């Protein structure tokens, strides 16, 4: 097992603009530990979609291809203490409930994002990074930036993956 | 006497990484998952592969040998011992190219074949109740091969299992294999992809029964994919109801407990799902995992899949009739199927399944069973698979009315 880093070792994007982030972004990488390895099927590509509220909230979709048909879920990321953080809303309020918090960690807005996850579920942490692009697939270079980035915070290179591009159901 | 393979369900698990989710993804971490595995009363883990397989290479292929990124062999041997003190077995799939394309190799059949040979008395001697060998279509002479491993398994003890699994779903190539080999556990896709109807499934069942002597044999859907794969959500409750209570030996992969569907959430590998222990299980998508998809929120739920599944399989490992029953069916309508499990002087159970969408009379015909059974007027509901009947109370059986996709099991005493 690999313990979740402290909140002090994730940086957060300076100046963050809420209305720049807004719109689609490409799931085109993942890391954490959730059974998800490099030498092995890493699934398919799918799609997290940003749409900016009069209050500040983002209304998130996630798009997907399911078994012969398009698949949707949406859900509510709430405005944290400061610019670039949220964290989950609607959530129950009985005392073992998951919560989550969200803290967009680098961006460009037009090519490229990186965001840390962290969930806590009583007294268990559970954490991961993903790799965001404008377009379904990004350089070397900057999968090479988010693969040292995860490595800095306790993950196994092996425990990194890069799912495949698909074109249905994520092109709108 | 009763061999234990024939005393519960069997739980295959393929992927030890995305079984346990968290963390490492190693042979200590499924022993911390056993008190789990013993709620559902399973009889049997059917484990891996989890030995060194350089993908497609022959020569750099090693049966006893645990690849070192599952544990050691101490971990393994520490696993049988926690095992066997929750009386649950052990078998170990040994299919050997298990990483590349063609899990037996292209070329070089009798090296192959004398690799799997060679580990047999090897894992006995550690402790293992057997083995599980899959893809048989892709091993040239298999009838030869599984009869020769057979004889040596059987040879350290009668009760030491051998199950083979194969992609065919043909009776006459399924009988062929069996031929010379009457007594081989085989799974298979029998059972998957022919439509659903009642009709359709009653004659599967029943004539496969017919050609194999009424002899014991395995209950499935496929060698090692989830149910989900194959059914709609609808009819899920339905079929495990009819695999906990056909005479065999039921088995299931992991997540068919929880009805676990990779096609459910953005992201699953389509074939070797993550399994789902609560709300954190993927936290890159918060939102996406409702409490209602996994076993934390389905353990808190009398009315969940997993609830049902923890039922069914308490009966099945507890009941006379449903370990060593005969089986006689009904020819009932179009929509439905339905049968009765006895064995000797203990309870009985009636089973009523309907396919259909649409609700029904069930009229059942008493002489459609042999001349020598008989059915009570009456028979107390033990439970259904829909909400809102009073179970432990006596239902009418010529009165019988079935809701959309509903399956009951009722049961009722021996008289003489």
């Amino acid at each position: 097992l690999i313990p979740a880093p402290p909140l002090s070792k994730v940086p957060l994007q300076q100046n963050f603009q809420d209305n720049q982030f807004h719109g689609k972004w490409y799931v085109v990488g993942r890391a954490g530990n959730t059974g998800l390895r490099e030498d092995k099927d890493p699934g398919k590509m799918f799609a997290t979609i940003y749409e900016l509220k009069e209050d500040k909230s983002y209304n998130v979709t996630y798009v997907w291809f399911g078994q012969k048909k398009c698949m949707y879920s949406i859900g509510t990321f709430v405005p944290g203490s400061q610019p670039g953080e949220f964290t989950l809303g609607n959530i129950k309020s009985a005392p073992g409930r998951t919560s989550w918090l969200v803290r967009v960690v680098s961006t460009n807005y037009n090519q490229h994002a990186m965001v840390f996850f962290k969930s806590v579920t009583q007294n268990r942490e559970g954490f991961a990074i993903t790799l965001y692009g404008r377009t379904k697939e990004l350089t070397s270079e900057l999968k090479e930036n988010f693969i040292r980035f995860s490595k800095s915070l306790g993950l196994p290179e092996n425990h990194i993956v890069f799912p495949v591009p698909i074109d249905q159901c994520i092109d709108g | 006497a009763q061999k234990w393979w024939h005393t519960g369900a069997l739980y295959r698990i393929g992927d030890l990484q995305a079984f346990q989710g968290h963390g490492a993804g190693n042979l200590a971490g499924l022993k911390g998952r056993l008190d789990y595995l013993s709620s559902l009363k399973v009889k049997g883990l059917v484990l891996g592969p989890i030995h060194k397989n350089q993908k497609d290479d022959v020569a750099q292929t090693d049966l006893l040998q645990i690849d070192p990124n599952f544990g050691s062999k101490e971990d393994f041997d520490s696993l049988l011992q926690s095992a066997k003190k929750k009386s649950i077995r052990v078998i170990l799939d040994l299919t050997p190219n298990y990483r590349g394309e063609n899990s037996w190799f292209s070329t070089q059949v009798d090296t192959v074949a004398t690799k799997v040979k060679d580990a047999l008395e090897f894992w006995l001697q550690a402790g293992v109740d057997g083995f599980q060998v899959r893809d048989i279509e892709n091993l040239k002479d298999a009838s030869s091969f599984l009869a020769e491993w057979q004889n040596i398994t059987k040879g350290f003890s009668e009760d030491r299992l051998l199950i083979a699994g194969t992609n065919s779903s043909d009776l006459q190539q399924i009988l062929s294999l069996l031929e010379s080999n009457k007594d081989l556990l085989l799974t298979s896709s029998y059972l998957s992809d022919s439509g659903s109807t009642g009709e359709h499934t009653k004659s599967l069942v029943t004539q496969y029964l017919n050609a194999t002597g009424n002899r014991w044999c395995s209950w499935s859907l496929s060698q090692a994919r989830l149910l989900t794969s194959f059914l709609p959500a609808q009819l899920l409750r339905l079929y495990q109801l009819m695999l906990f209570t056909l005479p065999g030996t039921p088995v299931f992969s992991y997540g068919d407990e929880i009805g676990l569907d990779a096609a459910a959430l953005p992201g699953q590998p389509m074939e070797a799902p993550v399994m789902l222990w609560d709300e954190s299980s993927f936290p890159d998508i918060p939102g996406a995992v409702s409490a209602n998809m996994t076993v934390k929120g389905q353990s808190e739920d009398p009315g969940s899949l997993l609830s049902l599944f923890r039922r069914l399989s308490d009966q099945r490992s507890k009941e006379r009739s449903l370990l060593h029953g005969d089986f006689h069916a009904f020819s009932a309508g179009p929509g439905l199927f339905s049968y009765i499990r006895h064995w000797d002087q203990n309870e009985r159970f009636l089973v009523v399944l309907n396919f259909g969408d649409v609700g029904l009379s069930a009229g059942l015909q008493a002489s459609d069973l042999p001349a020598s059974a008989s059915l009570p007027a009456k028979a107390d509901l033990l439970l259904s698979t829909q909400p809102g009947r009073e179970e432990g109370s006596p239902l009418e059986l010529e009165r019988l009315k079935l809701e959309p996709h509903e399956g009951l099991l009722l049961r009722f005493p021996y008289a003489a």
